[PDB]
């Protein structure tokens, strides 16, 4: 996007790339379990904002104890896509009870 | 509660004696068992060797952790060692919680 004092227009940038990376061994702090918003979207014709990732550790008031540690996300191998360019990941679930539905 | 490994068959109890030797039986017989008997102790070496099974520490936490340091300060007697009389004393108890995972 450009801006010059306003008209603002957008123009396709063919040679930027987006990285992406699946971690699978589970080293970073797991946002995932409580519910928050910005989920795909219940109705298929929506589009959506991906939402930010931000993490909490272990604090004495404000202040940060030693204990706490910083993850940079920079430092995991992760594959980086052109336009033009597929990731696909295959995962497969531990065996867990059947959720039930009866009453 | 105290600590460490519940186990159902537990390494087993090792129990060890002296066999009682009879010290001058007089010649005459009678029923009574023996009251007296030699003084005596055995001594000897004991070998205990244990295999261990680790789990290595595989993170990506950023900054660097907390371990367990012995103070480089000056002082009369350096910690888990002798004295000048040879008396062994170890100075504070090591708990094993150093290494961080997140939760």
């Amino acid at each position: 996007v450009t801006q010059n004092d306003g008209t603002t227009t957008i123009a396709n940038n063919l040679t930027s790339t987006v990285q992406v990376f699946t971690d699978s061994e589970y080293q970073l702090p797991y946002v995932l379990g409580s519910a928050h918003q910005g989920c795909l979207p219940p109705f298929p014709a929506d589009v959506f904002m991906v939402p930010q990732y931000g993490y909490l550790t272990l604090n004495n008031g404000s202040q940060a104890v030693g204990r706490s540690s910083f993850y940079c996300l920079e430092y995991f191998p992760s594959q980086m896509l052109r336009t033009g360019n597929n990731f696909t990941f295959s995962y497969t679930f531990e065996d867990v009870p059947f959720h039930s539905s009866y009453a | 509660l105290m600590g460490g490994f519940g186990l159902k068959h537990p390494p087993p109890q090792i129990l060890i004696k002296n066999t009682p030797v009879p010290a001058n039986p007089s010649t005459t017989f009678s029923a009574a068992k023996f009251a007296s008997f030699i003084t005596q102790y055995s001594t000897g070496q004991v070998s205990v060797e244990i295999e261990w099974e680790l789990q290595k520490e595989n993170s990506k936490r950023w900054n660097p952790e907390i371990q367990y340091t012995s103070n480089y300060n000056k002082s009369v007697n350096v910690d888990f060692t002798v004295d000048t009389n040879g008396v062994y004393s170890e100075p504070r108890p090591i708990g094993t919680r150093y290494l961080t995972r997140n939760l």
